[PDB]
């Protein structure tokens, strides 16, 4: 009686009456997403209906982790949780979970090819890095940052969409099979910043092996010390790839592409787009970089931080909804 | 500088 149903494609969305005018806005493997107006809050929201949450243990563990993390992370530069509900009345009937989140206006896909100025560019990046820093402080390393999972509003505010784990934006540590740390996410910020500037994808590798080629062509074969850190097998390949000296950052990003600021933009990129993670700039040091630091505000850029049966997962998820 | 309040969609 508190619920009503709307058909969205092949999907039936049964939601609380407060949510009105549902229309689909996209999908992932993790379910269909509708935009809706929350009458009670008087604002637009995203409603995500979870795809087969306890179909199996892999799905169940994913749904559970997503839910718990969403309840613990809270920051203006990360998509927040507004509500969680199920239309089923008991554990035995329990089938569906709905997640109500903040709605923005677009993802970055389009925004980044519409050339921006230094103020808007640096400000968006600043917001990205605050969101990232906050994720890291909650012990979350994203690893899959890309323009499709970064959303913006027409007032120039920006939010990271999800908690991550197109191959174009993944760090060398991930591409190859290395370990990783916090600044893995900085590689992605470099690729996105890079795109915004040159108008197109920095490393548009047509597969995982081509992806590598794209990088060394433009940045230059990494040092022999880096080469060591690799496995037996992949090191063989990487080390047997033809030496490239790569191009300087002046050639990779000339003045022609920019509207002193151009000079700093380039300097930041040269510190972000560095194959060897042990020499790549960090998140803190990037928030402090001259190009980004103009916007600083410690309330934004500093804010304080096993195995089950399907039947058990169902119970834990149901309790997390209640 | 003032923070941008507009972004062309
Ligand atoms: C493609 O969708 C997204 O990128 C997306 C946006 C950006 C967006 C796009 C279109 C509208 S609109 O169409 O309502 C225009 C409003 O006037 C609003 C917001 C969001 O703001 C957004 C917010 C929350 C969410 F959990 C998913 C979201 N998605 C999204 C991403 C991947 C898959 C499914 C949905």
């Amino acid at each position: 009686n508190n619920f009503y149903s709307v058909e969205i494609g092949d999907s039936t969305f049964t939601v609380l009456k407060r949510y009105q005018n549902l229309k689909p806005i996209g999908s992932g493997a993790q379910g269909i997403v509708c935009a809706a107006y929350d009458a009670i809050l008087e604002r637009n929201v995203a409603i995500k209906k979870l795809s087969r949450p306890f179909q199996n243990q892999t799905h169940a563990k994913r749904a559970y982790r997503e839910l718990v993390l969403m309840k613990c992370v809270n920051h203006k530069n990360i998509i927040g949780l507004l509500n969680v509900f199920t239309p089923q009345k008991s554990l035995e009937e329990f089938q569906d979970v709905y997640i109500v989140m903040e709605l923005m206006d677009a993802n970055l896909c389009q925004v980044i090819q519409m050339e921006l100025d230094h103020e808007r560019m640096s400000y968006l990046l600043y917001q990205m890095l605050c969101g990232i820093k906050h994720l890291h402080s909650a012990g979350i390393i994203h690893r899959d940052l890309k323009p499709s999972n970064i959303v913006v509003k027409s007032d120039c505010t920006l939010k990271i969409l999800d908690f991550g784990l197109t191959r174009y934006y993944r760090a060398p540590e991930v591409i190859l099979g290395m370990g990783y740390k916090e600044n893995v996410d900085i590689w992605s910020v470099g690729c996105i910043m890079g795109e915004m500037i040159k108008g197109g994808v920095l490393f548009p590798g047509t597969d995982h092996i081509d992806q590598w080629n794209k990088v060394i062509e433009q940045l230059g074969t990494p040092c022999p010390e880096f080469m060591k850190k690799l496995q037996p097998t992949v090191r063989t390949y990487v080390e047997n790839r033809p030496k490239y000296a790569g191009y300087s950052f002046e050639k990779l990003f000339p003045d022609v592409l920019f509207p002193l600021k151009a000079s700093q933009a380039r300097d930041l990129l040269s510190k972000m787009l560095v194959i060897d993670a042990s020499k790549r700039i960090s998140v803190d040091e990037a928030l402090q970089h001259p190009y980004i630091n103009v916007w600083y505000d410690p309330s934004e850029a500093e804010a304080p931080p096993r195995e089950h049966t399907i039947e058990e997962w169902k119970e834990l998820i149901y309790k997390e909804v209640m | 500088p003032k923070r941008p309040t507009t972004l062309n969609l």
